[PDB]
């Protein structure tokens, strides 16, 4: 059992699950049509003979992107019905994805989702792909989330945010956007691991040696950071991780669940012969800034919970050694009520490699995932950039006229003010 | 005549058991499916102790199995070995407590428990004369420490007459697998002092200790430190599945180590550790062994004996020895260096000595302590509870589950007052 | 354990690595790929199934001459993040290097050596390559030495600095640059090994019989030099020295740290026939003029501290009777102070010999570490020929306008007035 | 009965170390792996006083291999009868001292101490009855001179009244191999002075003069040099490893020759030594030996014994002889050229005879003298200190450990007043 079922919502919902996917139809050694040639049982149902099918919902309020889905390398993996489009999108309007657009398609989805979860046996879980500045995105997901927690309060819910820094903004009303959708995230969601672009851009450059970067390179690395999540479920391992242990070993306090997700090793296929691939060097990677998935200050604030997921080759005893030498290290900070902060799972599959891909293939890996009390600028930032755009009622009227009023904004800023004092607090 | 439950609760004490089972049938003559390997009429005279035997001549542990993740339970049956378990005595839940003691001791364990009460009903009326029970498990994680406690209970409230033993894995300070496990410890710990006869404390940092520098191995695995645990386990109960010259069973030793209701922790130690390429350079011999067990590295439980008080010790050998040679050397280790020896209980050490040594070696030692030291493991827990509570930091999960503050605080109390009692005596 | 880490700085830095690090493969049967086909641990690490790599540093605030090692015959050897470029080079200007230039790049090259350290299991110390008369040799190299102290004030740090003579000078302004950086070494360093081009230039015409040395030339005797000082790190011996040792038996005074490396015998191929090759005749040519690797006025002053490292098959009587005779010699003075004068030290291997070079194989081979007070003289002139030009303020705004103060300058003047007086008192 | 420990200290100390063990190995028989080879009863009989015994008639020494430097220690496992030690026994640090006798003595001598102390205990509580122990080492280096007199220190604190050998190597005035030699020396002579019963002093210089024109030999190893030092070491012990005819333990000799508790220097001479072309011209006997071992050129110590005077000489002497014979050589020694022989201890000649010769040749003789002449050894070293002290010299890396000017201040004073004796007895 322990079944667990994806949700992708927007474009880069859509495009991260393209990725991941395919990255999970290679681990397990399944080909593009469906046939294999039990553990997967987790993310594959079965039906017919012998194909296999992944239990993913696919989510847009336009037709563009998932139509090349339908129309791929991978048209044969998905029923028709588990993709759903065909309309105008929430142009970049958190209102649109919210009141008038999401509630046209929101039935349909959500009965495909009951659906999927009758065929399976007790999932634990959702992850949910999608961007904090789409609106679709930002709208869709509130309502989403909400639905989902009207029908199983109970069940853990996870989402891979894309979170926009501020030097590599692609859209004008990113801030709005993001303080809405985030505001009605808060409630409903469990952790929500944050990834920001600017930062997978420089780790493409420094340590794949890669000038230019498409979307498309990007997505394969988190695509391998979901992969790294997930093993201990898909696995069988020395010492196992789930999603329920993520929220309980990460958030000490309710509205504190927004960690990081790094990575290591990042290495092109010329590096890695010249490289003496050690545990202790890897978890040595993981904790400086330039490896970080997010720009954040990292060496400001102070370490709360750490999961250390290492997959490959490993030696127990080694793992701990690392482990104490980062915690005797000075510089890093760990907040003064918890003594001990990494959570650490183990797993013997060795992370797999994408024909034609960027990174070489590795014996020992590690994804960590970290809370830290500097993301707080990040959000600190963000509300500096509403603040002035607010102050002149700046595209105001696109919001208003889709049925939101103008007293949520500033409630929803009062909101993200009181989270940001809350870290503030806490880190003392 | 006196025979045993065998109890597995979450993923440590499967493996351990699962290696556990396999180091016994080992020494009993016993193959994975095959019914009968052994060699001599000692083995098959107590094999119904941990067996049962079905027709044509088969044999099965009167082992149970149990989780409430369900991987754990696929591990275990697909090793090699899996087939002699009866597939009746794996009971395991749908979804793990995911570190969440509430949820082991609650909303799970509840709806698992009815199902292994009927096992034990089951295997205790089957047999004859009912000994005693062995639980294996955590004290770090949901399942292990949270639903085995419950079970303990419910045991307790059945026979109360009866043997219990636990073996428990400890936290270590400077290792932490789980961020809650000062709550997890704390939460068991309380639950254990009121239904336990006597408990093992075991650490992986001390095990890790050993297999680095006393065996000189450079990549221990989770296998390979079990073997310790099993090890030792064997040598517990070797008083009551073989003819000795001296012999004590899990009542003799409870009997003679526990001076106080409350101070029922013990620390295990073994002899010889040996490592591979060193063996050789040894001359086989008491003296050695007793050497060997007193001293502060061979001590499973991450605490330094030096800063404490040895209440009482239980000494099991294996093979044949001089009783005379081995009573010399225990007046030696208590004259030489009393400092560590309580006054008022007169003679400190306690000795059996069986005639059958494991599979490998010649001659070897099971030692267990009740030291005064032991108070330092549970003060660094306290603490560390301590810096957690007063932040209220990850409390909100257990309260999810019907815990309240209350309890923390009775458990707490609870805790302080042992590790009170234990630095009294020193 | 015991491993020891080069950083090569500037252009004559690197080009001696070049050839020392050739040298050493060559010297461990490692070929020009890094497979071999323990000892050499020291030098080199072990990643992969079968490649070892070098533990250095390549730092030049300039592509043109690390571009070259990169596509070279030793291209494979390196990884490329060992290699720092990329950028505008100290134009000679001590300021630049230290200040403006060495500014931007210091962090990187930091990081590397941090990681280096970490690799390795409590490694001795490290050996720095440069020339005294660049920009980046000089400014840089303090900069390096400084973050240096800061990390590890602890650990051994030895030098070779490429000193200038008067009369084969290639630069305007190299008095400048040496004052300034001698006077930031002076703390920092715990020995530093002077070499004198035009030494080196006499030694392969008078011994090599070669009337056109190039400096791909020069550079092999100064790795041979490098190689008799560490075999005994790397190799099993009959009596041992390390890099402590040297800081411990050369240095009578803190500020005093200034010796001499000599070597013998230097022989072309025909002239080895007719050569009997002793014991005692090496250590004779080890302290006669013409054998100095800086030109001196060794017979004016006196010896303080001699460390004599042998290699090849050698009868430690033997020795013993050459230096009893060396002693009893007139002409060569010890300090009145020092009784016992010669730190001895052998090594069983013979020294190599480079395909396509210039030095003959021989049996036995002798490197003198010797400390004189004559190197003093070098000082004065050096002092006199920057007091003519500090006269007119010649050059002066060059190193003004790149954040360098005037009385700097004097300070150092001060400084090395203060050092030359020191020895003319020591020497009494 | 009478068991000793070994142990072996920085390069020189391990190298010699070897070499002995290899020797006194071939004497009682037993191969580099090979557990015994022994032609003799007597052989096997007195093993137990340098070996211990594991299963199936292994053998193994009682000795410990000390250094801060690795590196050494890699060298004599490489060496063949390497793998006769047990592995326990090697004890080594990271980094060597560097020839800075402050960080033998402090930074990295402290770290290791306890291992080494460790090591030892167990060594003692094993054997039944522990006679004395025999250090290998130098004063000129960092760890033999720092580390060795902390260790002598540390098992002085612990044992009293057990015998402290020490075989020490000497500096000599033209050949150093260390310019700070003089301090080195000087630091850990005071060490000495207090703490040990009998120290053998041993010259390089000596031992080549002897090599090049008594053996007559152009090219001299380390190793072959080392072999004399071995020779002797076998020679002093041989009373308590064989039946003699007199016997003299480590405590007879050490008795009779130390008339006061600092003149505790003793200068060791051996014979015969033959050449390899000169030895068919010699007829094998006492009165050679004995011509032989009281000439200058046979003294390992480079002092002439012409410019002082024996307080005491023992003789120690392997194969059948008349005891008449030797007595008589003794006293034409004494009454001929009493010049040399001091007149208020009336007879300063010991004697011990024991039957087993080594293996090579059939009689020979190990002379240990307790003479004035150690005075001038002494003196030279003193006079290096005074001239290198004045200018403060090199004295920045000692204080950059700990050391303070007033224990060099000290020492000299103690090293001055130890050559005042001397002189005052002469
Ligand atoms: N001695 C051993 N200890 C182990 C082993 N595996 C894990 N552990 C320890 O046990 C601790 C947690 O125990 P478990 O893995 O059984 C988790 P548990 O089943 O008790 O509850 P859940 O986490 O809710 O499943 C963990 O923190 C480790 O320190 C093992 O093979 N041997
Ligand atoms: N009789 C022997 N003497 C030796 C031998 N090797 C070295 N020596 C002498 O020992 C002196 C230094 O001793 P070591 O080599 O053991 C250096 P040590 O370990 O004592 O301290 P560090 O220099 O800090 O390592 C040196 O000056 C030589 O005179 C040997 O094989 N035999
Ligand atoms: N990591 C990642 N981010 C993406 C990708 N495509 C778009 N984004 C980000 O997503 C935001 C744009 O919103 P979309 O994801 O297109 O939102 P949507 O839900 O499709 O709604 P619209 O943008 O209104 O069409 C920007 O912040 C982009 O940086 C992708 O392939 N990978
Ligand atoms: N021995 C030796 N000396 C060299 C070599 N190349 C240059 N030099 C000397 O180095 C000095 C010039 O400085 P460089 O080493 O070029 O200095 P840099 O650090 O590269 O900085 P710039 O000179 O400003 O490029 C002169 O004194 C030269 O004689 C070489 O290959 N061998
Ligand atoms: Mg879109
Ligand atoms: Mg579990
Ligand atoms: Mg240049
Ligand atoms: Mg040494």
């Amino acid at each position: 059992m322990r079944e667990c079922i994806s949700i992708h919502v927007g474009q880069a919902g859509v495009q991260i699950g393209n990725a991941c996917w395919e990255l999970y139809c290679l681990e397990h050694g399944i080909q593009p049509d469906g046939q294999m040639p039990d553990s997967f049982n987790t993310f594959f149902s079965e039906t017919g003979a012998g194909k296999h099918v992944p239990r993913a919902v696919f989510v847009d309020l336009e037709p563009t992107v998932i139509d090349e889905v339908r129309t791929g390398t991978y048209r044969q993996l998905f029923h028709p019905e588990q993709l759903i489009t065909g309309k105008e999108d929430a142009a970049n309007n958190y209102a649109r994805g919210h009141y008038t657009i999401g509630k046209e398609i929101i039935d349909l989805v959500l009965d495909r989702i009951r659906k999927l979860a009758d065929q399976c046996t007790g999932l634990q879980g959702f992850l949910v792909f999608h961007s904090f500045g789409g609106g679709t995105g930002s709208g869709f997901t509130s309502l989403l989330m909400e639905r989902l927690s009207v029908d199983y309060g109970k069940k853990s819910k996870l989402e891979f945010s894309i979170y926009p820094a501020p030097q590599v903004s692609t859209a004008v009303v990113e801030p709005y956007n993001s303080i809405l959708t985030t505001h009605t995230t808060l409630e409903h969601s469990d952790c929500a691991f944050m990834v920001d672009n600017e930062a997978i851009y420089d780790i493409c450059r420094r340590n794949l040696d890669i000038e230019r970067p498409t979307y498309t390179n990007l997505n394969r690395l988190i695509g391998q950071i979901v992969s790294s999540i997930t093993a201990s479920l898909r696995f069988d391992g020395a010492l196992n991780v789930d999603l329920t242990e993520f929220q309980t070993n990460l958030v000490p306090y309710p509205r504190i669940h927004f960690p990081l997700a790094t990575y290591a090793p990042v290495i092109s296929a010329e590096k890695a012969y010249h490289e003496q691939l050690s545990v202790a060097e890897i978890t040595n990677a993981c904790f400086e800034p330039a490896n970080q998935m997010v720009k954040c200050d990292p060496r400001h604030g102070k370490y709360m919970a750490c999961c250390l997921l290492y997959r490959g080759d490993v030696v127990p005893k080694d793992v701990n050694a690392a482990i104490a030498t980062i915690k005797t290290k000075r510089t890093i900070q760990f907040v003064d009520w918890c003594p001990t902060g990494f959570k650490v799972g183990i797993n013997y599959q060795p992370p797999t490699v994408v024909p034609g891909g960027d990174l070489a293939k590795v014996q020992r890996a590690v994804c960590m995932l970290s809370n830290t009390t500097a993301i707080a600028e990040a959000w600190a930032r963000l509300d500096h950039k509403f603040d002035l755009m607010y102050a002149k009622r700046a595209f105001v009227h696109w919001y208003v006229g889709e049925g939101m009023e103008e007293g949520e904004f500033s409630e929803a800023r009062e909101d993200m003010a009181a989270l940001e004092k809350d870290y503030e607090e806490v880190g003392v | 005549m006196r025979e045993i439950v065998h109890i597995q609760a979450g993923q440590c004490g499967n493996q351990i058991g699962a290696k556990f089972w396999e180091v016994i049938s080992d020494e009993h003559g016993i193959d994975p499916s095959g019914n009968y390997v052994g060699d001599s009429d000692l083995q098959l005279e107590r094999i119904s102790v941990y067996y049962n035997e079905a027709s044509s001549h088969k044999y099965v542990p009167r082992a149970i199995l149990v989780d409430l993740e369900p991987g754990t339970m696929d591990s275990v049956r697909s090793g090699a070995f899996g087939h002699l378990f009866r597939p009746d005595n794996f009971i395991f839940g749908q979804s793990g407590a995911g570190n969440n003691w509430a949820k082991g001791h609650y909303t799970e364990g509840a709806e698992l428990v009815d199902s292994v009460l009927d096992v034990v009903r089951k295997e205790c009326e089957n047999c004859d004369c009912l000994q005693g029970f062995q639980l294996t498990h955590s004290l770090g994680g949901g399942t292990g420490s949270g639903m085995g406690t419950l079970l303990i209970s419910k045991v307790r409230e059945e026979y109360p007459d009866r043997i219990m033993n636990t073996f428990s894995v400890v936290p270590s300070p400077k290792v932490s697998d789980t961020v809650v496990e000062p709550y997890n410890a704390t939460l068991s710990i309380h639950q254990l002092v009121e239904n336990t006869d006597e408990t093992y404390c075991i650490d992986n940092e001390a095990l890790y200790d050993i297999c680095f520098r006393t065996l000189k191995l450079a990549t221990p695995t989770y296998g390979d430190l079990n073997h310790l645990v099993s090890a030792t386990m064997s040598g517990v109960t070797t008083s009551l599945r073989f003819p000795g010259q001296l012999n004590a069973d899990l009542r003799k030793l409870a009997v003679n180590m526990v001076p106080f209701p409350r101070l029922h922790f013990f620390m295990p130690g073994f002899a010889p550790l040996t490592a591979r390429g060193s063996q050789q350079y040894r001359a086989l011999t008491v003296p050695e062994l007793t050497q060997q067990m007193f001293d502060a590295k061979n001590m499973m439980a991450a605490c330094d004996p030096r800063h404490g008080r040895y209440l009482t010790v239980a000494t099991v050998f294996r093979g044949r020895m001089s009783m005379k040679e081995v009573d010399e050397q225990m007046l030696a280790i208590q004259s030489k260096n009393s400092s560590y020896f309580v006054e008022w209980i007169p003679n400190n050490v306690k000795v059996a000595v069986c005639d059958i040594p494991p599979r490998g070696l010649k001659m070897s030692s099971t030692f267990i302590g009740n030291s005064t030291a032991i108070q330092e493991l549970f003060k660094r827990i306290s603490e560390q509870f301590t810096a957690m509570f007063r932040r209220k930091a990850f409390l909100h999960w257990y309260t999810g589950e019907g815990m309240d503050e209350m309890e923390f605080t009775e458990a707490e109390s609870n805790m302080n007052d042992l590790v009170s009692e234990y630095q009294q005596y020193q």
